[PDB]
């Protein structure tokens, strides 16, 4: 199960369409069990489970529909109808799926995640991502400055523009922030339902966690 | 009324061809009588309206859709994709049947059979209906 | 306490008792020594979401939009140097020729070469120096 936790740290986040809201979920599945972390962007919830709990809980939820634990796990790896309740702070996540042409049930018994995993799975990665993204901004801004030194050499001796629509204004970073903060930040920083996060950041998430 | 004979193999008995006979009043859903035989012995039992409902509810499926699965399993209505599996102890007379997918079998239902006391006689009936049914589809053919 | 902390953000010490953090201040006021203890519980999941997770996520998205807007800026400067060399019938001192920008390769070089230090959490130090003006803006928004 230690390897299940290690896989989990380095899994990306998926996005789940409930009827009631959406969730973010990262999951790591093997034949050995699973580990899951879930969030609604206000709270975070954790479960880890081995094959013992799989065959017991599946035999409860699905009385006569027998399998080895690993075949259930394999199907969850495919990943259906999602519903949930917070009962106390069990985010019980209830999943209806199709397998074998039969309806299937799993319930995740997700407790409030520890502050330590919230740090390791979100805060530290998300921080590390913001610093790394800022170094990318810094390297695109050096690259933009380098292309201006290049283009200014043309402007310094001959070299008129032909296509009257290719002009760039000289790149300056403070003013590129100024315009972004008014025109782009409202939309771009919006959390929404977490679909923006899962759509464009998961590569950096995977890289920063593995760093 | 409808009946439907279907030929099967029990998992217990690779080389014996068995015959499943089902008999009911157009909706299988209303309940049915069911016979198994192997040309030497016969077994029977019955299934009812609330038992099929219950079986579908335990499997969380729309009744009628579950009845679809039943027609396909019990009335030879299987496609090439569908692989059904048939199991019986004669000793306990417990029938059950299943579908195979995900590289696994999945129980679809179970029956209490009773060994039948007059084996050769329900066999007689069964195969008379077959001789008739072959002869009808033959006389229809000649006409077409 | 305010005038002590504002320049710094005297001596301090930090002690944990179960879940709770105590922050201790030794300083002076009216020439005399002054003593304080801050008594901090674990912050609630509400606060951690509002002060950390959500804004940090909103910053990463906005920064990803910055990278996108700077990449379209970079490509628009590449059409411009092309229009000078390819048809604007001229050259340069050569010592300043840039490579054509492609964000796939920009990211792969970045993430082999620069990521190991770039995402360093460290002492949280560089986050408070590089990222705060974005943090205040994202939180307002």
């Amino acid at each position: 199960m230690e390897e299940l936790e290690q896989g989990l740290l380095m899994q990306p986040w998926a996005w789940l369409q409930l009827a009631e809201n959406s969730l973010l979920a990262k999951v790591f599945i093997t034949k050995q069990g699973y580990a899951l972390l879930v969030s609604d962007l206000q709270q975070v919830w954790h479960e880890q489970v081995d094959t013992s709990v799989v065959s017991q809980r599946a035999k409860e939820l699905n009385k006569r529909l027998t399998a080895p634990p690993a075949a259930f796990l394999c199907h969850l790896d495919n990943l259906a109808t999602f519903s949930c309740d917070c009962v106390a702070d069990a985010l019980i996540l209830r999943v209806r799926s199709e397998l074998s042409g039969l309806p299937f049930y799993w319930n995740f018994h997700c407790m409030l995640a520890s502050p330590s995993l919230v740090s390791q799975h979100l805060i530290r990665p998300l921080m590390g991502m913001s610093l790394a993204l800022q170094c990318q901004v810094r390297e695109l801004a050096t690259l933009l400055h380098m292309k201006d030194l290049e283009i200014q050499d043309y402007q310094e001796s001959g070299a008129t523009l032909i296509r009257d629509r290719l002009k760039t204004e000289p790149f300056e970073e403070n003013s590129f922030l100024e315009q972004f903060m008014i025109e782009k930040l409202p939309e771009a920083c919006s959390i929404g339902d977490g679909k923006p996060f899962v759509m464009n950041l998961q590569d950096l998430y995977m890289a920063v966690t593995t760093q | 009324m409808e009946r439907k004979i279907s030929r099967i193999h029990l998992v217990s008995e690779p080389s014996i061809t068995h015959f499943l006979q089902v008999s009911w009043e157009k909706t299988l859903e209303s309940g049915f009588v069911i016979t198994l035989t192997d040309g030497h012995s016969a077994w029977t039992g019955t299934v009812s309206e609330s038992e099929i409902s219950q079986e579908a509810d335990d499997m969380a499926m729309e009744k009628g859709k579950y009845v679809g699965e039943l027609r396909k399993a019990l009335l030879s209505g299987a496609g090439p994709a569908d692989v059904y599996t048939f199991n019986f102890s004669k000793e306990s007379c417990y029938f059950f049947f299943e579908k195979n997918l995900k590289d696994v079998s999945f129980r679809l239902g179970s029956f209490n059979l009773e060994k039948v006391e007059n084996p050769a006689e329900v066999i007689r009936e069964l195969i008379c209906y077959c001789l008739d049914t072959i002869a009808e589809n033959q006389a229809k053919n000649e006409h077409l | 306490l305010d005038n002590l902390l504002r320049p710094l953000l005297a001596t301090f010490s930090c002690d944990c008792v179960a879940d709770a953090l105590i922050l201790r201040v030794r300083s002076e006021l009216s020439g005399l020594p002054f003593y304080w203890n801050f008594h901090c519980m674990l912050a609630s999941p509400s606060l951690v979401s509002q002060h950390l997770i959500r804004p940090l996520m909103g910053m990463s998205l906005a920064l990803q939009c910055q990278v996108r807007e700077l990449a379209t800026l970079l490509h628009m400067k590449d059409l411009e140097i092309q229009d000078y060399q390819e048809s604007g019938a001229t050259l340069i001192r050569d010592r300043l020729k840039t490579e054509p920008f492609e964000e796939n390769s920009f990211l792969e070089q970045f993430m082999i070469e620069k990521l190991p230090e770039a995402c360093s959490i460290g002492d949280g130090k560089p986050f408070v120096m590089n990222l705060q003006d974005l943090y205040m803006a994202v939180t307002t928004q």
